[PDB]
C-alpha cells in the first residue's frame, strides 16, 4: 500500500476529481442531448413531398 | 362630425346601415358572415362556387334578364369571399336606390343554381385555379395560411382543392346557402346619396324574408421551382384579432416599418376572428434573400427594442393619412360599414380612431411590439428560387437579439 502510494500520492485526490467528474457529465450529457435534440426536430420532423406539376 | 352610420338591423337579424353623402351615386350592398373558416373540407369551394353562381339568374329574374336590368341603369355589380366574410355589393345612381335593393334581395335569396350553369362555372373555376398557380403572391399567401394554421378550417384556401371543385352539387350548394345565409348574420350596409330611413324601408319590404379552436403554428414550408425567376416569402406571427385595439398600434408599427435593399417589401395585418397574421412579404433575386430577411428581421428587433419618437409620429401620421381607406367614395365606405358591422358589432367613427391613434406612443409600441414579435415563432410560406432561404432555426434565431 505504501510503495503504491508512492508510486502515485495523488491517488486519492484523483478519485474525487473522477467522482465530480462523473457527476458532472451525468449532469451535462443528457441536457446537451437535448439541446441538440431540439435545434435537430426541426429537421427530424421535415416531411418532404413531390409534387410535379403534371 | 363624421356622417354617422344610421343602422336598423331587423327582427330577422339583418343589421342594416347606411351613411348619407352628397354623391349622387350609391353603393349598396350585403354582408355576410360566411367564408372558408365556416366549412368543413367536404364542402370547402361551396362559398366560391356560389359566388360563382350567385349571379347566373334567379327565380323571379331568369338568366341573363337579371343581369339585363343591372346594366339597364348603368349599375356595377360585384362580389367577393375572403375565409370569413363574403359581400355583393353595387354601385349605382341614388335614384335607382329601390331595384337595386331588390336585386339584392333576389341574390341573396330565391337565388337560382342551374344545373347546366353549374358544370360551366366549375369548368370556369377549374380553369382559373388552374391557372392561379401563376399568381405567385397568392400561392405564397396561401401556403402561409396553410402552414400556420395547420389542422384548423382556417388553412383552407377560399377557392378549395380541385377535388371539391369538381364534386359538388347543387344540393350541397344548397345547404351553405341555407346554412350561413342567416339573417342576424347579415349586413345591408349602404354609402352616399342613400336616406337611411328609405333604405330601412325597402329592406323591410324585401330582404325581410331571410330566415333566422382558432391556433397558429410556426412551420417551414417550401415550394421550391427554381425555373421561376423572382421568388415571394412571406413570414408572418400570430395576430391579436378584430376586436383589439393594439391592432391600431400594430398597424403603426407596420406603417413604421414601411419599406427600406432587395425590392417587393411588404407588410400585412390580416385579421380574423380573435386570430390573424401579421408579418411581411418580400419578393426577391437568389441572394438578397437572406439579407432582406436579415434585414427585415432586424427591423422588427428594433421596433422591439428602440423605437423612438419621431418614427411613431411618422407612423401614426401615414395611418391618419391611411384612414383614406374610409375616404368618402361610396365603394369603399359602403366596404367599410360592411365590415365593421359584421366584426366589431357597430361602425366605429374616425374620430375614435383618431383617439385611439393619438393614445399611441413609443413605449407602449415597443412594448406591444415585444408582446407579438419578439422570441415568436413564426410561419414561414416560400415559393421559386429559395435554397438560400434560410431554414427555421436561423429564422428563429432572428426573431431575438442577443444584446
Amino acid at each position: 500500500t505504501f510503495l503504491r502510494w508512492a508510486s502515485e500520492p495523488e491517488h486519492d485526490h484523483r478519485k474525487r476529481m473522477g467522482l465530480k467528474m462523473l457527476l458532472m457529465m451525468g449532469l451535462l450529457l443528457p441536457l446537451t442531448y437535448a439541446m441538440k435534440r431540439h435545434k435537430w426536430s426541426v429537421l427530424k420532423s421535415r416531411k418532404l413531398a413531390y409534387r410535379p406539376p403534371k | 362630425s363624421v356622417p354617422e352610420t344610421q343602422v336598423s338591423i331587423l327582427d330577422n337579424g339583418l343589421r342594416v346601415a347606411s351613411e348619407q353623402s352628397s354623391h349622387a351615386t350609391c353603393t349598396v350592398g350585403v354582408w355576410i358572415d360566411a367564408g372558408s373558416r365556416y366549412e368543413t373540407e367536404k364542402n370547402n369551394g361551396a362559398g366560391y362556387f356560389l359566388e360563382h353562381l350567385a349571379f347566373k339568374g334567379t327565380k323571379n329574374r331568369p338568366g341573363n334578364a337579371l343581369e339585363k336590368e343591372v346594366e339597364s341603369i348603368g349599375a356595377h355589380l360585384n362580389a367577393y369571399s375572403t375565409r370569413e366574410h363574403t359581400a355583393y355589393l353595387i354601385k349605382a345612381l341614388s335614384k335607382d336606390l329601390p331595384k337595386v335593393v331588390e336585386l339584392l334581395a333576389d341574390i341573396v335569396q330565391n337565388s337560382s343554381l342551374e344545373d347546366s350553369q353549374i358544370e360551366k362555372e366549375r369548368d370556369v373555376i377549374l380553369r382559373e385555379m388552374q391557372e392561379n398557380d401563376a399568381s405567385m403572391q397568392n400561392v405564397v399567401f396561401d401556403y402561409l395560411h396553410a402552414t400556420a394554421f395547420q389542422g384548423t378550417p382556417l388553412a383552407q384556401a377560399v377557392e378549395g382543392p380541385s377535388e371539391n371543385v369538381r364534386r359538388l352539387s347543387r344540393t350541397d350548394l344548397t345547404d351553405y346557402l341555407n346554412r350561413h345565409y342567416k339573417a342576424p348574420r347579415m349586413v345591408l350596409a349602404a354609402a352616399g346619396g342613400v336616406e337611411h330611413q328609405q333604405l330601412l324601408d325597402l329592406a323591410q319590404k324585401h330582404l325581410s324574408s331571410v330566415s333566422r379552436p382558432c391556433r397558429f403554428t410556426g412551420s417551414e414550408i417550401r415550394h421550391r421551382d427554381d425555373a421561376l425567376p423572382l421568388a415571394h416569402v412571406a413570414i408572418a406571427v400570430e395576430g391579436p384579432g378584430w376586436a383589439n385595439p393594439d391592432n391600431v398600434t400594430l398597424q403603426v408599427a407596420n406603417a413604421i416599418i414601411g419599406h427600406y435593399l432587395c425590392q417587393s417589401f411588404q407588410t400585412f395585418n390580416i385579421s380574423y376572428s380573435d386570430t390573424g397574421l401579421l408579418g411581411a412579404h418580400f419578393v426577391c433575386d437568389a441572394m438578397s434573400i437572406d439579407d432582406m430577411v436579415f434585414f427585415l428581421q432586424g427591423q422588427w428587433m428594433r421596433l422591439c427594442t428602440s423605437a423612438t419618437e419621431s418614427e411613431v409620429t411618422r407612423g401614426k401620421n401615414i395611418l391618419r393619412n391611411a384612414l383614406v381607406s374610409h375616404l368618402d367614395g361610396t365603394t369603399p365606405v359602403c366596404e367599410d360599414i360592411g365590415r365593421s358591422l359584421l366584426t366589431y358589432g357597430r361602425r366605429i367613427p374616425l374620430a375614435e380612431w383618431e383617439s385611439r391613434i393619438q393614445e399611441v406612443d413609443a413605449q407602449m409600441l415597443r412594448d406591444i411590439c415585444s408582446k407579438y414579435f419578439y422570441d415568436q415563432c413564426p410561419a414561414v410560406a416560400g415559393y421559386g428560387p429559395i435554397e438560400q432561404l434560410p431554414d427555421y432555426n436561423r429564422i428563429r434565431s432572428g426573431m431575438f437579439w442577443l444584446r
